[PDB]
Formats: structure tokens, C-alpha cells, sequence
RNA sequence: CAUUGGUGAGCAGCGAAGGAUUUGGUGGAUUACUAGCUAAUAGCAAUCUAUUUCAAAGAAUUCAAACUUGGGGGAAUGCCUUGUUGAAUAUUCUUCAAGUGUAACCUCCUCUCAAAUCAG
């Protein structure tokens, strides 16, 4: 029965399906997220 | 495995199928209202006219309860047991129950629904038979002595189990129990699971969809540090937000709002995500009392994002879509609200869309601009794509008045992005 | 005063985007690893059923057969054994006695202790 062959409303599904990480860390925002460093003894 | 414990198993198979006597005066004694020693001398009959006597005015309250007067509440629905069909016949019997819960999940403050599903316990032993519907139809009613009642006689399954300690109690469930309740991550499996059930069904009323939105929204409150977490929250608050939003219903529409509301300002999602998420919105944005909230989701939402690209244009179906479910002086009265909510980053991100496809409407950019005080480089960013439509679209004395607004209000910030791209005194060859 | 006691505050000291504890569940080993099932040289494993059945092969203590019982008594009523009596057709069965006969069947033992308490 499935198959695949205005705005839809299957529009926000299908862009959460194509994702598996939700959080933008491919950003590199240049900004700084709140409560969570990102920091590294050396 | 132990014998004890698989013979024990042996009692979940057959909690319900009384063989001794005992056993009958225990599992017909429990029921919603009566008490265990007048429950224990009910006949079958008796409790089916009391059951018909709720029926029937539940019935004339709305009539789709007529139906299971005609399966469930049929006279020749007395004898029949559970344990005594197939499975598939099981299955149908559990799907009429699961649709009556749900039903009557909004009229559970009648005591006429005390008094339908009672029987329906006695007769079918839903709090034990099916006690996952039962508990989800009834999840809302926590403060209700009813369902504290309702507690002490359902067979609490593995998903339900925060309240372990409340079945027998006196005082009610508190509302923190709902939250550690909701912040298992298979427990919202099934809520999931009972909301997309709703939405199908259209059976969604406001009391128990607000309880909903309180309990996913403390979630995302108790996983504001438990980021991973939250990652693999994302799945089930954003299906329910999404199926929300495929209802007719307005309620459940300001509910998914809610939902992307605090979520996003509780987990910054990425910006196509965002636009997954506005093109959901603005695709079923009909009704007018979803229409105020659901700027204020957006506002919010550009809001929540910060990026390479962070207030870029709208794509051109998201824009048009945005500007036929809103006017342009829909938000030209809305920017003039006296509340005035911050939605700073969705105003230069948006005027650039227009200036893209439309083009035609920038005194209404004008208007649009001397509204807000935006940020520094986001009025910058305005000005060059106002230098793109100085130089590429024909010259007209609507961008004449544009920048000399941008002359009247920061002449040298248009000065330096002037000095960034083009000339000085060539923009004065402009117009 | 030793506290060599811990609480309790603390501090030096240790110290990379925590430390310390407690426990549920499951998996892995705890002998040295050649596959599962069946009627098994083969077939199965989506199946052995409308070849599984014919066939062959296949019957001694002429009835050896509690190696097994807490110990004494006895063992009436049973049984066993021979002695002994009748009947039927060389053998069972009726009848009867003798048995420091007897894992049936009756009783006695296989409980009362420098354990403790308690008067003197």
C-alpha cells in the first residue's frame, strides 16, 4: 500500500527523517551555545 | 528462568480467567464506584441496566456513543467473556474498548462515564485486559478521585510505572509524577501513539490536548542539559508535532505550536529543520484563532537559530505560502502590537525574500523597517541586498526613499558596506 | 594527655569537559571448540503424508527371579514349607496339622542431655 511513485504537510516528516542529528553542529554558528563548553585541558 | 517465576508468568497469562471461586470474588469484586463487598454481590444483569441507564443519556449527549449500544452495550453482550474468544476476535474487542476510551475520555467528568465504564471493567476487565487504553484515554485526570480510584484497580503495566506507589493511596498523583512519567523516552512512544491515534479518530478535546502540551513541554524542561537525550527526543515530540498539525483542529494547532515553540528554544534545531517546521505550520494555518499564535511560534522560532546563513531569505514556496496565509499589513499591524514581541531575526530574513521574488511592495518595507530597531549587522545585511536591487532592478523612487532612510537612520553604515561593495558617489549616480 | 574515636567544621594536598557508593537485569568465560532434527550409510531443515506398509528376523531357569527387612519378643488371623485328607482330570484345588516358620499382621525399645533454669 505505500508507496512514493501549497505547502504539504508531510513537509516537516520527511525533513526529520533525512536528519539524524538535529542539533546544527555542522554550523559553526560563531557564536557560543549556552551551559556546555566545549573546552579541553592541554 | 526459575520455575517460580515461570509459573508466575502463568498468572499475567490468566489474571483475569477466574477458575476458583476465590477468584471470581476477587476479580468481580474490584470495580469504579462500588465497594468490595457490594461489589462482590453484583449479578451481571444488574450492572448491564446501570451500564445501559449512563448509556443512554451519554448517547443523547452526543450520538456517537450509540454505536456501542449496539455492539458493546447490547443485551446479548452480557454473557460473553473475554478469555472465552480467539484472539482475532480479541483484537476487534480491544479496538471497540480503545475507541469508547478515547470517546469518552472528554466526558469523564459525568458521573454518567463513571457509571458506562464501570461496567465495562466488570465486563471486560479493562483495567487489566487492556489497561494501556484505559490509562492513556485517562491519563489527564490525575486530580480526579475518580481516576484515583481508577488506580487501585488497574494491573499497572511497565510503562505506567511511576505510580507503583499510588495505586492504594489517599492523597492523588502529583504533577511532578506526570513529568517523570512523560521523561521516559518509550512512555512518549505510547503517548505518541495514543495522540496520532486521536488525530485519525478526531477525538481530541482541550483539557487532556493542554495536559499534553504541559507534559511534553516540562520533558524538554527536564532534558534542557541531557542533550543527547534530547537528541533522540526530537523524534517523538516532532512526529506529534507534525501529525498534530495535519488536524482540522485549531486547539491541537496552537498545541504542535507549543510544542516547536519550547522545543526550539529549548534545543536550537538546524534552520532547514525550522523551515520543515514553518512550511508545516503555515500549510494548515486556516482557522483564525491559530493565526496568533502561530506568528509568535515563528517569531520564536527565527529567534532560536543562530548560524552561517541565519537570517537568509525564504525559499520562494515558503515565502509565498507565508504570504498568502498572512498579509503584509498583517504584520504591519503586528509589529505595532504594544506587546511588541522580539521577532527581530525573522524581519530581515523575510524582507529579503520579498526583495528577491516579489520586489513590488517596499514602501511596505519602509513601513516594515522604520517599525523595529534591528540588530547592526542584519540592518546591513538589508542594505546590501538593497544595493543588489539598486543595481540590477530598475532604479524607482521607492528604494529613493529607502535609503534615505538608511541616510536619515546610520548614513555610515551604508558608508562602509558602500565602501565594502561599489562606490559612494556611485550610489549617489544612482539615484 | 593518648585519643590511635568518629561526627563536625575546615585547610594544606590530590585532582583534564565530576567524584564516591549501592544495586537490578543480561551477556562472557568458569573442563579442550567437529554444526540442528529425524525413523539416520540416507532424507530433512517450506514436511514427512496419499510407499512407511508388505517382507523377513523376532518367545528357556520348562514358574531362576526382595541380592534391598531398625532390634527384641510373639506372630492369633494370613502366607510359606513339608507331614497329612478329599475331589476333578501325570497336575491344580477342597480339607488339616506340624513349623525357637515368617520384610503380612500385635506390643517394648530405637525420646528425658555434666544444655539451661530452679527451690536446698
Amino acid at each position: 500500500d505505500e508507496s512514493d511513485s501549497n505547502g504539504d504537510i508531510n513537509a516537516l516528516t520527511k525533513i526529520l527523517s533525512t536528519t539524524y542529528n538535529y542539533k546544527d553542529t555542522l554550523s559553526n554558528s560563531k557564536l557560543l551555545p549556552p551551559k556546555k563548553l566545549d573546552i579541553v585541558r592541554l | 528462568s526459575s520455575l517460580s517465576d515461570q509459573l508466575a508468568q502463568v498468572a499475567s497469562n490468566n489474571a483475569t480467567v477466574a477458575l476458583d471461586r476465590k477468584r471470581r470474588q476477587k476479580l468481580h469484586s474490584a470495580s469504579l464506584i462500588y465497594n468490595s463487598k457490594t461489589a462482590a454481590t453484583q449479578d451481571y444483569d444488574f450492572i448491564f441496566e446501570n451500564a445501559s441507564k449512563a448509556l443512554e443519556e451519554l448517547s443523547q449527549i452526543e450520538p456517537k456513543f450509540a454505536i456501542f449500544s449496539r455492539t458493546l452495550f447490547s443485551e446479548s453482550s452480557i454473557s460473553l467473556d473475554r478469555n472465552v474468544q480467539t484472539k482475532e476476535e480479541i483484537k476487534d474487542l480491544d479496538n471497540a474498548i480503545n475507541a469508547y476510551l478515547l470517546l469518552a475520555s472528554s466526558k469523564w467528568y459525568l458521573a454518567p462515564t463513571l457509571h458506562a465504564t464501570e461496567w465495562l471493567v466488570r465486563r471486560f476487565q479493562i483495567h487489566v485486559k487492556n489497561t494501556e487504553m484505559l490509562l492513556l484515554s485517562t491519563l489527564n485526570y490525575y486530580q480526579t478521585p475518580v481516576f484515583k480510584r481508577i488506580l487501585s484497580i488497574i494491573k499497572l503495566p511497565p510503562l505506567f510505572n511511576c505510580l507503583s506507589n499510588f495505586v492504594r493511596s489517599e492523597k492523588p498523583p502529583t504533577a511532578l509524577t506526570m513529568i517523570k512519567l512523560f521523561n521516559d523516552m518509550d512512555f512518549l512512544k505510547l503517548y505518541t501513539s495514543y495522540l496520532d491515534q486521536c488525530i485519525k479518530h478526531n477525538a481530541t478535546y482541550t483539557n487532556q490536548l493542554l495536559f499534553t502540551t504541559c507534559c511534553f513541554i516540562n520533558v524538554v524542561a527536564f532534558n534542557s542539559n541531557n542533550d543527547e537525550k534530547l537528541n533522540q527526543l526530537v523524534p517523538i515530540l516532532l512526529e506529534i508535532s507534525a501529525k498534530l498539525l495535519a488536524s482540522k483542529s485549531k486547539d491541537c494547532q496552537i498545541a504542535a505550536h507549543t510544542i516547536l515553540v519550547v522545543f526550539a528554544t529549548a534545543l536550537p534545531l538546524k534552520k532547514t529543520i525550522i523551515l520543515a517546521a514553518m512550511e508545516t505550520i503555515l500549510s494548515n494555518l486556516d482557522a483564525k484563532e491559530a493565526k496568533h499564535s502561530a506568528l509568535l511560534t515563528i517569531c520564536k522560532l527565527f529567534q532560536t537559530l543562530k548560524g552561517q546563513g541565519n537570517v537568509d531569505q525564504l525559499p520562494s514556496k515558503i515565502f509565498k505560502l507565508f504570504d498568502s496565509k498572512f498579509d503584509t499589513v498583517s504584520i504591519l499591524t503586528f509589529l505595532d502590537k504594544e506587546d511588541k514581541p522580539v521577532c527581530d531575526k525573522f524581519i530581515t530574513s523575510y524582507t529579503r525574500s520579498i526583495a528577491r521574488y516579489d520586489r513590488s511592495k517596499l514602501n511596505i518595507i519602509l513601513s516594515l523597517l522604520k517599525k523595529i530597531r534591528l540588530e547592526r549587522y542584519e540592518v546591513r545585511l538589508i542594505i546590501t541586498d538593497l544595493i543588489y536591487l539598486s543595481e540590477i532592478l530598475e532604479d524607482k523612487s521607492q528604494l529613493v526613499e529607502l535609503f534615505e532612510y538608511f541616510i536619515s537612520i546610520n548614513e555610515d553604515l551604508v558608508l562602509k558596506c558602500l565602501k565594502s561593495l561599489g562606490l559612494t558617489g556611485e550610489l549617489f549616480e544612482i539615484r
